[PDB]
């Protein structure tokens, strides 16, 4: 293992003593090799207290805030609906924060786990070469007084003004001000997931079969709306270790409400469109109806989950029309009947502008409103048209159950529809 | 003391640094003093209390200079280190009056 | 006795986005219906006209350099071909409680600070600063490039306490000097409105609307948005513009820059005029920072003298210290 | 988690330049901890003067406009930054990245105090909105109204008394004024459900959310894996990684009279819902709750099911 | 003592997008409300005509590809079948104050620049340049291909001091030459209008309208846009045009390219017509760059010799250095 130590140093010979300068080789050819037997292992003995290994770093919050980079791991929370870096356990890539001109010391102390375990035993296996390591004999006692010290943290509880210190209120008590850190290992575990789950060996395999349509059982992922957050800017390796796949980026997961990048310039209704009457024929509704058509209503082989998922699906459409109603109601005060009316009866009565007034000359209906249900029945006549084709459902009571699904959702729909005019 | 010219321009990125030394630097500057000032600027930022500018040797100038070599950016070793020592020597005459 | 290791201040004079819409001059009175200036894409082919290296500029590859011209899809915002007046509006509010920090370690430092700020106001209120902030609402400083070359610029500063307008102001921004801070009857009526807002608590809401005769179909300048990493050199949308709800608009931090361009107390040169109030007072257009620590006119160097060791600066420099407390900031150890 | 007497409504809060990073992993709509800390700031400023308890908060989010752009050829979307003032030497400024999003939310509240019996209903709603105008919600400003003056007034429903008919018709009046939005709740039980479902392997809790921020195009035994709702990742709270310090032994604190723990974030599951889906609107509230003995500092929607 | 690392000049002579609309000739005031020229599509299939690469020069290789078609959709803009006249309308706004950069690092370089520019102005005004820009409004140089093959071109130039019109100009654009720079009293009366605007003395806003008889149902030419190279089968679209509100339009900088074609001061051969004022003054169609930096006559060599080390160029060449400050640019990259 001494030879395995020194072959690493033979690489450190060959990595550094490679381009001999013809002017200053007198130290570079001669002195640079002489320390590399034992004194280089004593050169790094004074070079332990200049680097630290951290699970959590502070510098991504602001790249100059001097803080306390830490290494501890969370406990189990207790409610298993949560998720943090306590789920990792063994796969911990603790990115060392420190000077770039000394990180080979951490590459040197990586030689504990390489092959043999030897992690917690920097206190034994001292003198000899093969089964021990021959970090040499008399100096195998004051080196371990130093080289263990990179594993522990520098002991100072400190923060900075640029470190996002947050109050948190207590049950019937004062405040703990919480300083959240940046979980580097939890981020780097997701880069190990997302680079694999997008494009790898098996990920490209199922993608190539899309043209082939030859389904061996293996799913492939797809992650829309990822966000790139960069750190360090023009200088990424001056902060925590940003690797060759995490090159100063964080893939961020989207957390967005469904009314994102919607139709901001709201297109009006009452035109020659044959669909846009009572349900909002939009690409967010057309993708929803085909789910009910192509399965879960036509392909029925169960009463537990099949009958269940038909119930909330029309409860979506009962409220999606209400979403469609209020967007058409809001930000359109100048709605009227005169542009393009051929079959749009009572659409002036239901999705009206309230105007804080009535506008009527040869008519009384505009002053008030009672039972706007015929457009809801036409919506209910659309819900019978919403399912495409199913001929084997009429003899079964499934369409009779679906008629009850049609009936129990209009009953909610009519009562909601009252107070816009009642 | 000493000021650059390709820097203090429009806001740069790492990919726009690498394309400069892949050329002969840029207009009004040179590929030595771009990678040299970058190696000095990356070294001078990492200090703890910034009262230790005298602790900046030649070795940590190289360690930041090799970051560009990891991603393209064929540089000159002897030129960029000498430029990085110019800004370092300029950053101590102001410290002593 | 010592500096507080954490100091932070919220900003007062909190503006909003500056939406744009175009219409006809003398139709300003019914300008609640003007259609918004939209952001339009266009392609543009240029040639290379930068400086060249000495390794370059041989006549062989220069002619080959213009054989492959650069192409790019830029964004432009223009008036319609019949309109001639840009309307830019925003809702500035004036919060108040100026000298109160938002975070501070040492309570002994904090009470020493609150006695120092109340020493200022009792000696002289915010009316010196609020006369100066009123000019940047009077002249159209918040129209950065939109002001240049206009026929007439008119600013209509209303006031809001309810749906009813309390008091309306009218101005001519071109007659009001861009470099001078001269008082007036209407300005001092608006100045003491601001100084009453900054002193007491509770916000004093405003509504500033600006008009400018530009031309028919001419170009306006919304704030250019900062794309960090543009992608491949095929699409390559250079010069993206800021737009909110399909209306070309100016960033709030650009409007908020122009309200506080009142540093008339330089050590070196006041020939550039009143520029922005900054700690280590810097100008992005000039490319270098005035008020250096080699001078004794920092924000930090003036603050700890005037707070800890009671070295009060010049009375003019006392106005500079309060103005950084109005814009906010996160301070050191 | 106390059952609210009243339900104060902040009608349409337009929010300029809010935060949008919200966690180290989940970009988008800002954290629900920002909303629960906002109501505690109103309880700091107003609720001790009107002698009321402002604890719960609902999230409606009528409009979300983020300041993002995807670059040429990519499919991921990067952020829009802003300039900063220059350095001491005036060379340039360093780049920090901050997400930025315009926002239009509505906030249900919960009231417990005796000020309902003392002050009238309009006096409660007037003192809150006049305070909440000059404040910040998610690190960004709050904007007033102009040019149509419709959505300005508040609402308040004393949902403690009355028969179940008198609640339910009155409850349908708030769902009118919350209709163009999408209500937000936490689903802590579905994440516990699918971990116990995925036991053919030995996965983790963090490996489940990656299978819920999904387009799992499943090959045929082609097809797309179904979603029972608009499931989305949220930050659930905090989890401490340090022992609990004395107030005066951590350098560079905010103040030197409160204890400190260094924490992580803590990731959970959330679903966006229409307001007519939920039966009782008091189930919609977000309550911060924490046991300080161990390291949990979380928030959730309890009593939801 | 050295050039700044940031030099940026806001452009002067800022035109709008030219709108095209069509009608009949001998309509003077009826030309206000023409129908606009719209952009429409048509199918286009035309066989192989490119130079083969000497590998594809087999009879079996052409005949396999001469049969494989290349169905493409193009955009075209045509006049109506009862219209023979194209009206092209835009607005030009002369700003003035050409010497001042919008941003500069070295103030000593800035003050040296502002004295060197002011050395030009008091010796001789803009009236040499302003006479040359007035001709490019007079003849329809901004009609690029639409001018070629016309009966007669009539250019009407109004000056709108307010909403009303101060002075109208009328020109026969074919009687006024395209290469030489003639002399006329009406051209002078528009020359010192621009000279009064380039010097910042007054305010100049112009309305330029160009009529051109082409023929019934003929083809006009808006500025072509950029298409995205896509690997789409069954053909694609191969030419897109420019229209702001369904009305075929010329870009703003295509007009501005044609206004500054005043440069008759080459090293090589001045008897070839003027070209656009550019640093390293180059022609995209000709494919070569006149005024090579191997000669000491480009903008960057003439500038710093006349600014830094203070030898004047020829007066014959000083107009080119000032004309790059009127177009603006991004100098000192």
């Amino acid at each position: 293992l001494r030879q395995f130590i020194e072959s690493f140093i033979q690489e450190r010979l060959q990595g550094k003593l490679d381009k001999l300068q013809p002017d200053e080789d007198d130290k570079r050819q001669t002195l640079l090799a002489t320390h590399r037997r034992e004194a280089w292992l004593a050169d790094a003995a004074r070079r332990v207290g200049q680097l630290q290994l951290v699970t959590h770093t502070l510098k991504p919050i602001h790249p100059d805030a001097r803080g306390s980079n830490l290494h501890s791991l969370p406990q189990a929370p207790g409610q298993p609906g949560l998720a943090g870096s306590h789920e990792l356990g063994d796969r911990l890539v603790s990115d060392v924060v420190g000077n770039a001109a000394a990180l080979d010391v951490f590459k040197f102390l990586s030689l504990q786990y390489q092959g043999k375990n030897l992690l917690n035993w920097l206190t034994e296996d001292s003198a000899e070469a093969l089964q021990a390591l021959s970090d040499n004999a008399e100096q195998a006692r004051e080196w371990r007084q130093a080289f263990i010290g990179i594993t522990t943290v520098k002991g100072a509880p400190a923060s900075h003004s640029l470190a996002k210190q947050l109050y948190f209120p207590l049950p019937g008590s004062g405040y703990h001000l919480l300083a959240p850190l940046f979980p580097t290992s939890l981020v780097h575990h997701v880069h190990a997931l997302l680079r694999e789950a997008r494009f790898g060996d098996a990920a490209k395999a199922a993608r190539e079969a899309r043209s082939r349509q030859e389904s061996w059982p293996h799913g492939f992922s797809e992650y829309p709306n990822l966000a790139i957050q960069k750190f360090g800017g023009t200088k990424p390796q001056n902060i925590s270790q940003l690797n060759n796949e995490r090159r100063g980026e964080n893939w961020l997961l989207p957390s967005l409400p469904p009314n994102w990048q919607r139709q901001n310039v709201n297109a009006p209704m009452r035109h020659s469109s044959v669909f846009e009457h009572d349900f909002g024929r939009t690409p967010e509704v057309s993708r929803l109806t085909r789910t009910l058509q192509r399965f879960l209503a036509k392909t029925v082989h169960n009463n537990l989950a099949i009958r269940q998922r038909r119930a909330q699906l029309v409860a979506q459409i009962c409220d999606e029309a209400l979403q469609y109603a209020a967007r058409l109601r809001e930000l359109e005060p100048g709605w009227s009947a005169t542009p393009g009316c051929q079959l749009h009866d009572a659409e002036q009565l239901w999705l009206d502008p309230l105007r804080a007034q009535t506008d009527e000359t040869f008519l009384q209906r505009r002053l008030r409103g009672d039972w706007p249900a015929e457009v809801g029945n036409r919506f209910a006549n659309w819900l019978n048209r919403a399912v495409s084709s199913d001929s084997q459902i009429l003899g079964s009571p499934e369409a009779a159950q679906w008629s009850q699904e049609l009936s129990k959702e209009l009953t909610m729909f009519k009562e909601i529809l009252e107070d816009e005019r009642d | 003391m000493k000021v650059p010219a390709f820097f203090a321009a429009n806001i740069l990125t790492i990919e726009q640094i690498i394309e400069a030394i892949n050329n002969d630097g840029s207009a009004m500057t040179s590929a030595p003093e771009i990678a040299g000032y970058y190696a000095w600027d990356a070294a001078t930022d990492a200090l703890e209390s910034e009262n230790d500018l005298e602790q900046l040797t030649e070795d940590d100038f190289v360690a930041h200079l090799e970051v560009l070599e990891e991603r393209g950016a064929k540089i000159d070793r002897d030129a960029a280190i000498a430029v990085a020592l110019q800004f370092q020597a300029a950053a101590v005459n102001d410290l002593h009056s | 006795l010592s500096t507080a290791s954490v100091l932070a201040f919220e900003r007062k004079l909190d503006p909003s986005d500056a939406l744009m819409s175009a219409g006809a001059w003398a139709q300003r009175d019914a300008s609640q219906e003007w259609p918004a200036v939209t952001v339009r894409e266009k392609s543009v082919r240029g040639t290379i006209s930068n400086r060249l290296k000495t390794k370059d500029r041989d006549p062989a590859k220069l002619d080959a350099s213009i054989q492959s011209p650069n192409l790019q899809t830029v964004d432009v915002a223009n008036l319609p071909s019949d309109a001639d007046t840009l309307k830019v509006r925003f809702t500035l509010r004036v919060l108040g409680g100026a000298g109160t920090p938002s975070a501070c370690n040492d309570a002994a430092y904090r009470d020493k600070l609150l006695q120092t700020v109340a020493t200022y106001v009792n000696d002289q209120g915010f009316a010196e600063l609020a006369r100066r902030y009123a000019h940047n609402l009077a002249n159209a400083r918040f129209l950065w490039r939109n002001r240049v070359g206009a026929e007439a610029v008119e600013v209509r500063i209303n006031h809001i306490r309810q749906g009813e307008v309390a008091r309306a102001w009218r101005f001519d921004a071109l007659a009001i000097g861009l470099r001078d801070f001269k008082a007036d009857a209407e300005l001092d009526a608006l100045a003491e409105l601001i100084a009453s807002g900054l002193s007491g608590s509770g916000h004093v809401l405003l509504e500033v609307v600006a008009f400018a005769r530009i031309g028919d179909g001419q170009e306006v300048f919304p704030s250019q948005e900062l794309i960090l990493d543009k992608g491949d050199k095929k699409g390559q949308k250079s010069k993206t513009l800021y737009s909110v709800r399909d209306a070309a608009a100016i960033h709030s931090q650009k409007i908020g820059n122009a309200l506080r361009t009142i540093d008339t107390w330089y050590p070196d040169e006041d020939g550039l005029g009143p520029i922005a109030v900054e700690p280590y007072g810097s100008v992005t257009s000039q490319g270098k920072a005035y008020r250096q620590p080699k001078q004794k006119l920092d924000f930090y160097t003036l603050l700890d003298n005037w707070v800890l060791r009671d070295e009060a600066p010049a009375v003019e420099q006392q106005h500079y210290v309060i103005a950084n407390l109005i814009r906010g900031g996160v301070f050191g150890e | 988690v106390t059952d609210p007497e009243a339900l104060l409504l902040l009608p349409r809060l337009s929010i300029q330049n809010a935060n949008a990073i919200s966690s180290p992993l989940t970009w988008g709509f800002p954290s629900p901890g920002a909303f629960t800390g906002f109501v505690h700031a109103l309880q700091r400023r107003v609720g001790i003067s009107l002698d009321i308890e402002l604890d719960g908060v609902g999230i409606v989010c009528h409009r979300f406009e983020a300041q993002i752009s995807q670059p040429a050829g990519k499919r991921t979307k990067v952020f829009n930054l802003t300039r900063n003032p220059l350095n001491r030497d005036g060379s340039t400024a360093a780049i920090v990245e901050e997400g930025r999003a315009h926002l239009e939310v509505s906030l249900l509240l919960g009231v417990h105090g005796d000020g309902l019996d003392d002050h009238p209903a309009q006096e409660i709603a007037r003192q809150v909105q006049e305070q909440a105008g000059a404040m910040r919600l998610a690190g960004g400003s709050i904007l007033p109204w102009c040019n149509e003056r419709f959505p300005a007034p508040n609402a308040e429903l004393l949902m403690l008394g009355g028969s179940d008919e008198q609640r339910r018709k009155n409850q349908r009046r708030l769902t009118r004024r919350l209709l163009p939005g999408f209500a937000l709740v936490s689903r802590e039980a579905l994440l516990q459900q699918h971990l116990e479902t995925l036991r053919t392997t030995l996965p983790e809790a963090t490996t489940l959310d990656a299978l819920l921020d999904l387009c799992r195009i499943n090959f045929e035994p082609w097809q797309v894996r179904d979603k029972p709702g608009w499931l989305v990742p949220i930050p659930a709270g905090y989890n401490a990684l340090s022992p609990l310090y004395l107030p005066g032994e951590v350098r560079n604190a905010r103040d030197r009279e409160t204890p400190l723990r260094f924490v992580e974030n803590l990731f959970g599951l959330g679903e966006w819902l229409s307001p007519h889906r939920v039966a009782a609107l008091s189930d919609l509230l977000w309550y911060h709750h924490a046991e300080p003995d161990k390291g949990l500092y979380r928030w959730s929607t309890p009593r939801f099911v």
